[PDB]
RNA sequence: CGGUGAAAUGCGCAGAUACCGGGAGGAACGCCGAUGGCGAAGGCAGCCACCUGGUCCACCCGUGACGCUGAGGCGCGAAAGCGUGGGGAGCAAACCGGAUUAGAUACCCGGGUAGUCCACGCCCUAAACGAUGCGCGCUAGGUCUCUGGGUCUCCUGGGGGCCGAAGC
């Protein structure tokens, strides 16, 4: 149990393919999405979820890859 | 009929009688399909994740529209024929999932 | 779908005595209920009472069986050793009298429909009619 | 699709008496509606052969209940059939 | 440079590899992604909209046995393969060359045509597998999971797994 994004946020709407603040951290260091162990999202959310920041992607808002920093 | 949720971005360059007229061409291309508008959201720019069309901004529009179903092809690729629109993508509207912990 | 209700009785009742219920219901039915009838004179059941589920025919039948036994395995002698149904849909069994069977040399029953009633093996052939042979009990 | 509106008005043509929510004739009548509705589709998209699989299912159900009818009142079988135009 | 156990064939001073920017093209969709879902099977995963099948739950409203199975028939049917046309990045039967080896005539390396891709028409086979026909009733429970409903501690449906009563 590292950190649950569940947690650290309110409530919000998966389908909102624009709230780039929230989306953004369902992300890793790259744009990969977080497997549902660090997002703690229920087995439906993660689906829609999934779709949502495919969606945003697209729409050029969130990223589809980025680089590692070594920090 | 249907209910969507037009998205359009713009290159963010467009001086204001230049932008203004992407505007009303959108608007007379919704005019022209059935499209009827119930509400917008002029987002304006963003900073993008990655480079559309080699630059790092792009100018957001938004409209909850009204088409009827079948057309919403064609507004599309007819909205998406205007050079300086970068991305165009029409979605249908659904009720909010939320979500907490 | 369901084609043999007179062998959905017999086999609801195997398999009930093999886990020793005291007790199950069964759809009814006139014939059905009268084949319980023959079991319950026969000692095979206490007897069978008529129920409702949910607003619908019911026969609840009641299991009979034999006394706990000492040894490792104490499930008790069972009264229904073996039912089992012998004219079934897709090959009748029809049985003139002097052809009506004995089931275990007397110590079982064989359960026949005829124009004269649900009898017995040995009610049947007292009453020299034979008919269709439903099932045999032991 | 099929409205709700669209359907609706299938099912108060065909009810044998007002409120009739499915009869035989309606359930023909509706079964009758959407296999036209897809058989139209699958002039245009002959690769749909998942969707036609549907289609027989649909049709022979159809039939079943048709047959029914005919062994059941088989003036209410002239009736639905022609005014519905099928068999042929 | 590449490449292997090592190495050569190959490519490179017509400037390759590595690096930045521009463009064209094809084919497949990383993360989510599961030991998950859907489908009658073959099979089906970027995103969007249109057209469309199956399906589950609640309400218990309508019909009133209308049901099940199914010789033949008819349709679907992975991959390879055939005909015509288009397409061709990567891959890659045959074939060409390098090595290995007692010999390779294969396994390894560098090339490379069919093919793999689209449409249309054929082909109709499979470890087409759960190696388990379909439909229905009956016969302890535990636990994990996808997905509905409730007076949602728990109760109640439909799937998917593991362990087990009786039995086999
Ligand atoms: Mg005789
Ligand atoms: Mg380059
Ligand atoms: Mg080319
Ligand atoms: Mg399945
Ligand atoms: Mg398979
Ligand atoms: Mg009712
Ligand atoms: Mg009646
Ligand atoms: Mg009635
Ligand atoms: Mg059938
Ligand atoms: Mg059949
Ligand atoms: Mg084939
Ligand atoms: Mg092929
Ligand atoms: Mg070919
Ligand atoms: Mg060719
Ligand atoms: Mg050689
Ligand atoms: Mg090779
Ligand atoms: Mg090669
Ligand atoms: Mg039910
Ligand atoms: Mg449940
Ligand atoms: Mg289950
Ligand atoms: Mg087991
Ligand atoms: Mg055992």
């Amino acid at each position: 149990r590292k950190a649950k994004v569940k947690a650290t946020l309110g409530e919000f709407d998966l389908r909102d393919y624009r709230n780039v603040e929230v989306l953004k951290r369902f992300l890793s260091e790259t744009g990969k999405i977080l497997p549902r162990r660090r997002t703690g999202l229920s087995a439906k959310e993660q689906r829609i979820l999934a779709k949502t920041i495919k969606r945003a992607r697209i729409l050029g808002l969130l990223p589809f890859t980025e680089k590692l920093v070594r920090k | 009929m249907r209910r969507y949720e037009v998205n359009i971005v713009l290159n963010p360059n467009l001086d204001q009688s230049q932008l203004a007229l992407e505007k009303e061409i959108i608007q007379r291309a919704l005019e022209n399909y059935g499209a009827r508008v119930e509400k917008v959201e002029e987002l304006g720019l963003r900073r993008l994740a990655y480079p559309i069309a080699k630059d790092p901004q792009g100018y957001f529009l938004w409209y909850q529209v009204e088409m009827p179903e079948d057309r919403v092809n064609d507004l599309a690729r007819e909205l998406r024929i205007r050079d300086n629109v970068r991305r165009v993508m029409v979605v249908k509207s659904q009720e909010p999932f939320l979500a907490n912990a | 779908m369901l084609t043999d209700p007179i062998a959905d009785m017999l086999t609801r009742i195997r398999n009930a005595t093999r886990v020793y219920k005291e007790s199950t219901d069964v759809p009814a039915s006139r014939f059905k209920e009268e084949i319980l009838r023959i079991l319950a004179r026969e000692g095979f059941i206490k007897g069978y009472e008529r129920v409702d589920v949910d607003g619908k025919p019911y026969l609840r039948v009641y299991l009979k069986y034999g006394p706990r036994r000492q040894g490792p395995d104490p499930r008790p002698e069972q009264v229904i050793h073996h039912i089992r149904r012998i004219s079934k849909p897709g090959r009748r069994v029809y049985v003139g009298v002097k052809e009506i069977p004995r089931v275990r040399r007397g110590l079982g029953i064989a359960i026949l429909s005829t124009s004269k009633g649900v009898l017995t093996d040995r009610e049947a052939r007292k009453l020299g009619v034979g008919g269709e042979l439903i099932c045999e009990v032991w | 699709p099929i409205t709700k509106e669209e359907k609706q008005k299938v099912i108060q043509e065909f009810a044998r008496f007002p409120g009739d929510t499915g009869s035989t004739e309606v359930q023909v009548a509706l079964l009758t509606l959407r296999i036209n509705r897809l058989s139209e589709h699958l002039k245009v998209h002959k690769k749909d052969h998942h969707s036609h699989r549907g289609l027989l299912m649909m049709v022979g159900q159809r039939r079943r209940l048709l047959r029914y009818l005919q062994r059941e009142d088989p003036e209410r079988y002239r009736a639905l059939i022609e005014k519905l135009g099928i068999r042929g």
